[PDB]
């Protein structure tokens, strides 16, 4: 097991390397083919009938997600036959190529396709792996970029948001809370993509630090909402500050570094004078904050906690790399002169 | 030529309301491995007639990913009925 | 360690054998110089047509003329 | 499709009353069969009658409001000055969204139908007029 | 034995698809399989190709079907039942049926049927367009799988079937 | 586009079965030589058979004196020896080996040819200079031209990454 | 053309042959177990590694062999490591 | 943008550089000062200047990794900018040469209250 | 994104199956294998923004090509120059 587990994990990556360095359509098949085969035993490992009934949920959706992606490939063999990657010469393949795609990076549509596997997993621990798959399919979307039909990508984006900034209301479960929002900023670096696809990377890595402090901070105890009222006076009050210095920066205010991308998401945005749509966007992350806000109300006002058993002893978790990693997520508002000049 | 548009339709066996529904849920994955053979051979059809010579390795190979994708999930139905019996894709208690 | 391929030899006398065809079937092909005579032959059977080119002042060798010493020598595989 | 918004902005212009809602009813009777499609596959097993769903009536909603959506233009854009305008087409708006308040009935609903209903519709011969675009291109 | 023998088949393995698209309780959907992949077979085998066909009898008619078909006894223990005797299995199997003959009904047996469902014309040799004749090298089609210059394939195809059985050396 | 007559058509085909043209397959084009390969540049080289007509007869009018040539002199050997080849299967060359020797003492000695053991269907030559050499070909209609591209001189920029305020 | 016209005529004799067998000369007038599953999975395992083993005695007769040589033994490796892994447990089988 | 596959081309080496001493590398490090007294702050340390060893190396990280990233940052703009100039010199029809007049021809609005 | 490490360290990932025309083992070319040495020949150094509207010829007989779309139109009617007229004469060619 302790040997195998770092193998099972090491092919992971294994798997979006190939799909980054390759010119043929049938590597970026075989590509994330082996990754959707790789993902299911880590849900696994405690056993659990419940994980047994999220994953077969979470690999029938991707086994279309991938069968889906070969129907495409075919049309252009059939038509000019070549297999760089590159423009699909057919609008009938590139409609198959997107919104087939876009499962993988699961958008407005396809709806419990990421709160249902998320919940119901005891593996709270990580489950971070769930950033691998939101890195792959943008790593060929750059390349398929200039032939879109350029109305279904930036539907799917429009209605990204509008979900995504409603499911959280309705919710305790803060990995359900983390299942969402997680559509989010993914319907943001799609609403880049046609106006300079440079700088959706940039999106992409402010998304992957917040999200990577957030899950590491919540490997102190908590799963559940009031299991984070009782850990302030309980487990420890430094981390009752430190997580509302994240929740509130992913919300996106300026003195923090949250904001940073969506600074700079209007300035290409605008100057190819498309005013509407960014001004439907903004006004509809307002919204984005209002899931932070009555959560960040629970934590830090020290909503009664009870349950009288008091931890006198010390901790010893893996915090790998974590106190160096709100130090990029909170002050680096200023220090971004250009991001856009080592990442483009 | 009407050899292309059938088939084509029957690529249309992977109609999704049959595909993991009602139960009986191995008609669901039935149809999963028959949604190849709808590739296998369509991709077949144009590598052989005109002649490419470098790409019959590429159906070849789609068969070695077909089974083995189809391995895997065959294995957690087994899991799903090491526990129950049945499959019955109308048992749900893991909701969203 | 020398009596461990007489006691596993004298109790499950099976794969011992296996890997002993495990040897002497890698390291052979890198040994006796029969190898390269097969690449030799491989390479020297005529599948398609050998089209002949245009002359143009040169004539550096092989005329037009078949049976002419013009060529290379494979003539030792008949000898052989 | 674009043949039917390409068919509208086109010919009427508040004149021929009788075949501009005609080309705006269509808008209108196509819109509730797209959340009749949900309302019988998201909301549960209905009746033996599928599609028998939970309220039903929905097209009967949509293609009511849509059938007046252009006929409160044509009626106002022919008696009051002959363009169209942002206070003219603002008529439409109002009376339009009371259908949804006659129906499902008012005081909470119907109450705010004329409310949102109004601005939304005036910002569109808006739209047109200052040379907006919503999905533009260098 | 006629012309039209090549086409004749591919209507027939759309067929088979259909004979399992409802729910056949799911031990004939194994001789809907069969049945079409069989005729599938019999598709590849034209156009030259003999070699690339067969290996589906092989590795999918003989390997997958059966591991498939020893299945739904391990599991689905109930009492199976034959399919089209009951109402639920037949309430959309004439459906699809009609119009896989109504799409041949009118690509061409009309003089113009019209514009854009009367591009192909049914035959007559121009299916096959093979012509001229080729070499005595192979098929080819015959020399076709190498062990040369795709060989980066190999070692990521054959080092993710290792992986696919450890993957199932553990849970089951 | 356009095709030539039917004229310089119905030209005098070998009218021979498979096996006796198997038969002897060997010392036939290993004495020509002249017109074959310069078919070979006429086919290969240059495309389009149809500028190239003209010594798909010089090379069919050689073959035809060529079997008129072995049955004025030496052919009685020749009629055994494929007869042996007619019993079909694959036509294996070590079947009828014993009677090979019937025909071939007098091929190097009635008239007088060679042997062409394994020289022959090798050693890509050179012909000789007939026709002219179909430089631009087929169409070539254009490259086309390229875009400029920019040498300079990498100064650093002008004030810096001015981007909203950003001094430096 | 005959393949094809072939079969046909055995197959027609089976089916004839059941009639004079079961119908007119006649006239009366599961629990589940694993180790019984997981030898099918290991053996379709060992199925395709085999058919990727199979384009053998037409990969010979080619160019340069120690590209073929050397890549052709990887398959029976990993066929092997496979084994190994798989012989730390094979349950009563 | 050619020569693919590098962090830093040969061709930026008429580079100042962007050296040392400037607030930018003061400041990246400055945070990460500020980050290692978190990590002293997390495992209940609870001294807040502990051993130097933890309170350093911080410093080192940033600084090194600042300098090593702002050559291609200077770079970046500087290969934007050359590029642009000769799209500029080229081209006289796309860059036209305006005529500047006084304010003696504008006659504005003229809106006064 | 397409970090591209073969560009640098010099090998070769595949790249060989690729296109029509590359490798072909023995060197026997495809069907339309003589308008992949053309079209490749048009835009090479074309940043393929103008590709779409400067070449833009070559494309279409290549594609047309791989379906002999126009040729099947052009010999499908035939079949109604004659062959409306079968009772109406014109046996036209005698054998042989
Ligand atoms: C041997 C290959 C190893 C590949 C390892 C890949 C690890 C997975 C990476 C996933 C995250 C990708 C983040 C993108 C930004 C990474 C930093 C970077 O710009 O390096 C790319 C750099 C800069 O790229 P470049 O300037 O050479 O050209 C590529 C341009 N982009 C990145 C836009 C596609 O690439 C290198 O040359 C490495 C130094
Ligand atoms: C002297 C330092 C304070 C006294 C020692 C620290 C003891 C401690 O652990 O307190 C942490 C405290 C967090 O507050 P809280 O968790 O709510 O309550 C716990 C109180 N024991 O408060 C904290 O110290 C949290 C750390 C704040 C962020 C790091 C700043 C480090 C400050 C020390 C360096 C001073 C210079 C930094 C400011 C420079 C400004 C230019």
């Amino acid at each position: 097991n302790p040997i195998i587990f770092i193998i099972i994990l090491l092919t992971i990556m294994l798997g979006t390397i190939i799909v980054m360095i390759s010119s043929h359509w049938l590597l970026v098949w075989i590509g994330f083919e082996m990754n959707m085969l790789a993902i299911i035993p880590i849900m696994m490992k405690n056993h659990n009938p419940r994980a047994t009934e999220a994953s077969t949920k979470y690999f029938l959706t991707q086994s279309t997600a991938s069968m889906l992606l070969m129907m495409a490939v075919i049309i252009n063999l059939m038509f000019s036959g070549q297999w760089t990657v590159m423009k699909l010469f057919n609008p009938m393949a590139s409609m198959l190529m997107t919104m087939a795609l876009a499962m993988k990076l699961g958008m407005a549509p396809f709806h419990f396709w990421v709160p249902e596997v998320t919940q119901g997993i005891p593996l709270s621990s990580g489950l971070i792996l769930l950033t691998w798959q939101k890195l792959a399919p943008m790593s060929v979307l750059y390349q398929i970029f200039p032939s879109i039909n350029l109305n279904l990508i930036l539907t799917l984006s429009v209605l990204s948001i509008l979900i995504g900034g409603w499911g959280g209301l309705n919710q305790t479960q803060l990995r359900k809370i983390m299942a969402y929002s997680s559509i989010a900023h993914m319907g943001w670096m799609t609403a880049v993509l046609p106006y300079n696809p440079t700088m959706t990377l940039l999106n992409l890595i402010i998304y992957i630090i917040m999200t990577s402090t957030m899950f590491t901070m919540f490997m102190a105890n908590s799963t559940t909402t009031t299991l984070s009222l009782s850990h302030t006076w309980n487990k420890t009050p430094i981390m009752t500050v430190l997580i509302l210095a994240t929740l509130l920066s992913m919300g996106g205010l300026p003195p923090l570094s949250g904001f940073m991308p969506k600074w700079m998401i209007i300035q290409e945005m605008t100057k190819n004078n498309s005013i509407i749509l960014p001004t439907f966007m903004a006004i509809t992350a307002l919204l984005n904050l209002y899931f932070y806000m009555r959560l960040t109300y629970s934590t830090t006002l020290t909503m009664f906690p009870s349950t009288n058993n008091m931890k006198m002893k010390w901790q010893f978790p893996l915090m790998k790399k974590m106190t160096f990693l709100p130090t990029m997520v909170v002050l680096s508002t200023m220090m971004l002169p250009l991001t856009p000049m080592l990442s483009v | 030529s009407m050899v292309y548009m059938n088939i084509m339709m029957a690529f249309t066996v992977s109609l999704v309301g049959l595909l993991m529904y009602r139960s009986h849920l191995m008609s669901s994955l039935l149809c999963l491995e028959g949604m190849m053979l709808s590739l296998f051979v369509m991709a077949a059809l144009t590598i052989l007639n005109s002649h490419f010579t470098l790409a019959s390795m590429m159906p070849i190979i789609l068969l070695v990913f077909a089974a083995c994708e189809a391995a895997l999930g065959l294995s957690l139905l087994v899991m799903v009925s090491n526990t129950y019996g049945t499959d019955y894709v109308q048992n749900l208690n893991l909701l969203q | 360690v020398a009596a461990f391929l007489k006691n596993v030899w004298a109790k499950e006398p099976v794969l011992v054998a296996s890997f002993a065809i495990a040897g002497l079937a890698v390291i052979l092909p890198t040994l006796s110089p029969y190898t390269k005579y097969s690449l030799m032959i491989n390479r020297a059977t005529p599948y398609n047509y050998p089209v002949p080119l245009r002359d143009d002042g040169n004539m550096p060798d092989v005329p037009s003329h078949p049976q002419d010493p013009q060529g290379p020598s494979l003539e030792w595989l008949k000898r052989l | 499709a674009k043949t039917v918004l390409r068919q509208y902005w086109d010919i009427p212009e508040g004149t021929e009353c009788h075949r501009k809602t005609y080309a705006t009813t269509s808008i209108g009777g196509a819109a509730g069969l797209v959340v009749s499609a949900y309302s019988v596959a998201l909301k549960t097993p209905t009746s033996f009658l599928e599609g028998v769903a939970r309220t039903g009536r929905y097209t009967f909603t949509a293609a009511a409001i849509g059938a007046i959506f252009g006929l409160t233009s044509c009626i106002s854009a022919q008696v009051r000055e002959k363009p169209d305008d942002p206070l003219n087409y603002l008529i439409g708006g109002c009376a339009g969204g009371l259908i949804l308040g006659a129906r499902t009935r008012s005081y909470g609903i119907g109450a705010a139908a004329c409310a949102y209903m109004g601005l939304t519709a005036a910002l569109v011969k808006m739209g047109q007029l200052e040379g907006w675009q919503v999905f533009a291109e260098p | 034995m006629m012309l039209y023998i090549v086409f004749i088949l591919s209507v027939i393995f759309v067929m088979g698809f259909v004979g399992f698209s409802s729910k056949p309780s799911p031990i004939y959907g194994g001789l809907g399989l069969i049945v079409s992949g069989g005729v599938g077979c019999g598709i590849v085998l034209n156009f030259g190709g003999s070699f690339l066909g067969l290996m589906v009898f092989l590795i999918y008619l003989g390997g997958m079907m059966v591991v498939f078909g020893y299945t739904t006894a391990m599991a689905t223990e109930q009492y199976p039942e034959i399919w089209l005797s009951n109402k639920a299995v037949l309430g959309a199997f004439v459906t699809g049926l009609l119009m896989e003959f109504f799409m041949v009904y009118y690509v061409l047996k009309d003089k113009e049927v019209e514009v854009v469902f009367e591009f192909n014309g049914l035959g007559d040799w121009v299916i096959y367009d093979t012509g001229d004749s080729g070499f005595f090298s192979e098929e080819a089609m015959g020399i076709a799988a190498l062990y040369s210059y795709g060989t980066w394939l190999v070692i990521v195809t054959g080092w993710s079937l290792l992986i696919g059985v450890v993957v199932i050396m553990e849970i089951t | 586009v356009e095709l030539p007559s039917l004229e310089d058509l119905k030209v005098q085909e070998v009218k021979v079965s498979s096996s006796v043209l198997k038969a002897a397959a060997h010392h036939y084009g290993a004495q020509c030589d002249k017109p074959n390969k310069e078919f070979m540049l006429c086919r290969w080289e240059e495309k389009d058979p149809r500028r190239c007509l003209e010594e798909g007869k010089l090379v069919n009018q050689c073959a035809l004196e060529f079997f008129r040539q072995i049955k004025r002199h030496c052919a009685e050997p020749f009629t055994e020896y494929w007869t042996c080849i007619d019993y079909s299967g694959l036509q294996l060359f070590r079947r009828c080996r014993k009677q090979q020797a019937q025909f071939d003492e007098c091929v190097l000695d009635k008239l007088g040819w060679v042997r062409p053991d394994l020289g022959d269907l090798s050693k890509v030559t050179k012909v000789k200079t007939d026709r002219p050499l179909p430089e631009n070909p087929y169409h070539s209609r254009a490259r086309p031209e390229p875009n400029p591209e920019v040498e300079g001189d990498l100064k650093p920029a002008r004030h810096g990454s001015r981007l909203f305020f950003w001094t430096m | 053309m005959n393949l094809m016209l072939a079969l046909l005529t055995n197959f027609t004799l089976a089916t004839l042959l059941v009639i004079i067998a079961f119908w007119l000369p006649q006239l009366n007038v599961l629990p589940f177990s694993m180790k019984f599953f997981l030898v099918a999975i290991t053996f379709l395992l060992f199925d395709l590694e085999i058919a990727l083993l199979l384009p053998l005695p037409w990969a010979s007769q080619t160019a340069n062999l120690n590209t073929m040589l050397t890549m052709a033994l990887f398959l029976i490796i990993l066929l092997a490591v496979s084994l190994a892994y798989e012989w730390t447990q094979k349950g009563l089988e | 943008g050619r020569a693919t596959f590098q962090f830093l081309p040969d061709e930026a080496r008429s580079l100042p550089p962007p050296k040392l001493t400037d607030p930018r590398l003061a400041f990246v490090g400055f945070l990460g000062y500020c980050s290692g007294l978190i990590d002293n702050a997390i495992r209940r340390r609870p001294v807040l200047l502990a051993g130097l060893h933890r309170q350093l190396l911080y410093i080192t990280s940033f600084v090194f990794v600042g300098y090593y990233l702002l050559k291609r940052q200077d770079y970046m703009y500087a290969v934007r900018d050359h590029d642009m100039f000769s799209y500029i010199k080229s081209h006289p029809e796309d860059f036209p040469e305006k005529d500047k007049k006084t304010y003696g021809e504008v006659f504005e609005e003229f809106h006064p209250v | 994104p397409f970090f591209d490490v073969q560009k640098r360290l010099g090998v070769d990932l595949d790249r060989w199956m690729t296109i029509q025309s590359a490798e072909q083992p023995h060197k026997i070319p495809s069907r339309c294998h003589a308008f992949e040495k053309e079209w490749i020949e048009c835009a090479h150094g074309i940043g393929s923004i103008r590709a779409e509207k400067e070449c833009k010829i070559e494309f279409e007989d290549f594609r047309e090509c791989l379906l002999r779309q126009k040729t099947m139109k052009r010999l499908h009617a035939i079949r109604r120059q004659r062959e409306k007229l079968i009772k109406e004469g014109k046996y036209t060619p005698p054998p042989h």
